[PDB]
């Protein structure tokens, strides 16, 4: 998971 | 502020083909010259501009067979089928001719410029 | 010896989403609490270990309507479904509770993962 | 386009  | 999963729309495309494969849900038929390929309409028209605008159409969009032009070639089109569904494109010398053409009727832009460019490097 | 395209899958499920948001060639409405949403069973099934065990079966793969269980919250199941077709959770502290739950019952096990994690943090 |  990341911040897109 | 959404968090996002770098793989999930490589692991959807994956269970798409694994459906596929089973034929699982696929809803119509392909046909070119007498082969015929089943698949899913949703898939084709993602991938497609003319899988687009012929499941887009109020008639079309309830046929479970659609033939294409009897100029395109059975293995090219299996080349680009599989593509859909993998990303994966099995380009060679003997079949980029076909799939450039089969790309450029499907209007897979992306495909056509690659083919482009691997004919360009050639000559 | 095949070449690929990264942004593939990426592509696929973003003319996916497009098609929801159209209404196109969805097949399925999933009832949650009296709310409903439209989907297409291809993409719950590649999503879902739920959708995909439901569309697998020889008597649900016909039924244009699924209700899911009065405990399933419709505010989770929404965040998720826009999950399944964006790669994009929407997690926050007031919905992460129910996201779980539901990430739970439709077998999203990613999903689930993060959701745990998150929890872990703030205790 | 890359080599996989
Ligand atoms: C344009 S909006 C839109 N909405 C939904 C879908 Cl399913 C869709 N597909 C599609 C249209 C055109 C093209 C492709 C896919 C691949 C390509 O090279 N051209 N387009
Ligand atoms: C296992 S073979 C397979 N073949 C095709 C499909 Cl459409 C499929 N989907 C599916 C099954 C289980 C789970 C998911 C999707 C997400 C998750 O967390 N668990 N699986
Ligand atoms: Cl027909
Ligand atoms: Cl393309
Ligand atoms: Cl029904
Ligand atoms: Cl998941």
């Amino acid at each position: 998971w990341v911040i897109p | 502020s959404c968090i996002q999963f770098t793989r999930h729309a490589s692991d959807v495309l994956l269970n798409l083909n694994r459906l596929r494969s089973r034929d699982i849900l696929t809803d119509v038929v392909i046909v070119v010259s007498r082969e015929q390929f089943r698949a899913h309409k949703t898939v084709l028209m993602a991938c497609s501009g003319l899988f687009y605008s012929i499941f887009t159409d109020q008639l079309k969009c309830n046929l479970s067979v659609i033939n294409l032009d009897p100029e395109i070639n059975p293995e090219g089109f299996c080349i680009l089928l599989d593509f859909m569904y993998t990303s994966r494109l099995n380009l060679r010398e003997g079949n980029i001719m076909a799939v450039m053409a089969t790309a450029m009727y499907l209007q897979m832009e992306h495909v056509v410029d690659t083919c482009r460019k691997f004919i360009k490097a050639s000559e």
